[PDB]
């Protein structure tokens, strides 16, 4: 996957005056819920902290078996989620994924491979950082973890059968 | 791509996508539009049953639940008006088209679920 590799981009140079890089992190900050009532200490900070990553159609962001150790935003085009070799989740603008217990949770090992559909940009803050952070500003901490919901939680395998399966063991029995 | 393909357009519809080679049918993808008529969030939508049993409720007709179900079964295109409840427990009267999506190779690979308010216009 792109993840933990070169393809993982700093959105702000370090010497970027601080509000510029806080206004290059606005497709999440001013759109996502969970940023709602940061105080300008505490946007630049998550600003300096978030990566960008681009993928190519068919690029993998994440293969089931690899590390998750960052919250990944969605910012444009569309991704499928794949599991045992099925689609179990398509994911688009908006959408957030990662580990359900970045909390607390140093890291998670992905259960999915997470592949591109289309031309793909995502922001994505590594949960330590994001941790260095929220035990910081406690405030924020609660509203943030309130309203930050995961589409969809790539440390949970999905308990499924394909009908094909079904049906052979059927035909056995 | 299939997949994909279908996610556009909205058209002003809403609907979900559910996979069709899965037991139960489990939606992959709901749209705003969707999210919005339902009251759900899309994170809760995600992998329930395309047929949508988790809307179901006392008042919802079983024989219909029984000929919905039939036409995931069956692979065909249906449409249906049955009682389901929003996530705020009101019960709505809801249109409901089923048709299933074939791939270049005519392979049944999703069913496109689309949702009304019998009472919106």
């Amino acid at each position: 996957g792109a993840m933990g590799t070169e393809k993982v981009l700093q959105i702000c140079p370090k010497d970027m005056r601080a509000d510029i890089c806080v206004h290059l992190n606005r497709k999440v900050f001013k759109e996502h819920p969970a940023f709602r009532l940061a105080s300008d200490g505490c946007l630049r900070a998550l600003a300096m902290e978030f990566q960008t990553v681009h993928c190519a159609p068919g690029d993998l962001i994440y293969h089931a078996g690899e590390s998750v150790d960052s919250l990944c935003f969605v910012v444009s085009g569309s991704l499928e989620v794949i599991q045992d070799d099925e689609v179990v989740a398509i994911l688009g603008k908006g959408d957030v994924f990662g580990d359900v217990f970045w909390k607390e949770a140093t890291l998670a090992q992905s259960c999915a491979n997470v592949r591109a559909l289309t031309y793909c940009d995502l922001h994505v803050i590594k949960r330590d950082a994001l941790q260095k952070v929220l035990e910081f500003y406690t405030a924020f901490s609660h509203s943030f973890s309130r309203n930050l919901i995961l589409t969809y939680n790539l440390r949970k395998r999905i308990v499924f059968r394909k009908i094909s399966d079904v049906k052979r063991e059927e035909e056995e029995r | 791509t299939f997949l994909e393909n279908i996610v556009r357009r909205s058209n002003d519809t809403n609907f979900v996508l559910g996979n069709a080679q899965i037991v139960d049918w489990p939606i992959v993808y709901s749209n705003d539009g969707f999210c919005k008529l339902s009251g759900y969030h899309r994170a809760e939508v995600m992998q329930k049953s395309s047929a949508c049993s988790f809307m179901y409720g006392e008042l919802t007709d079983k024989d219909t639940v029984e000929k919905v179900r039939q036409t995931f079964e069956n692979y065909e295109m249906n449409s249906f008006e049955i009682l389901m409840y929003k996530k705020n427990r009101t019960p709505v009267w809801f249109f409901v088209k089923i048709a299933p999506i074939r791939n270049e190779q005519d392979k049944v690979v999703l069913f496109l679920c689309t949702f009304s308010d019998i009472t919106a216009f």
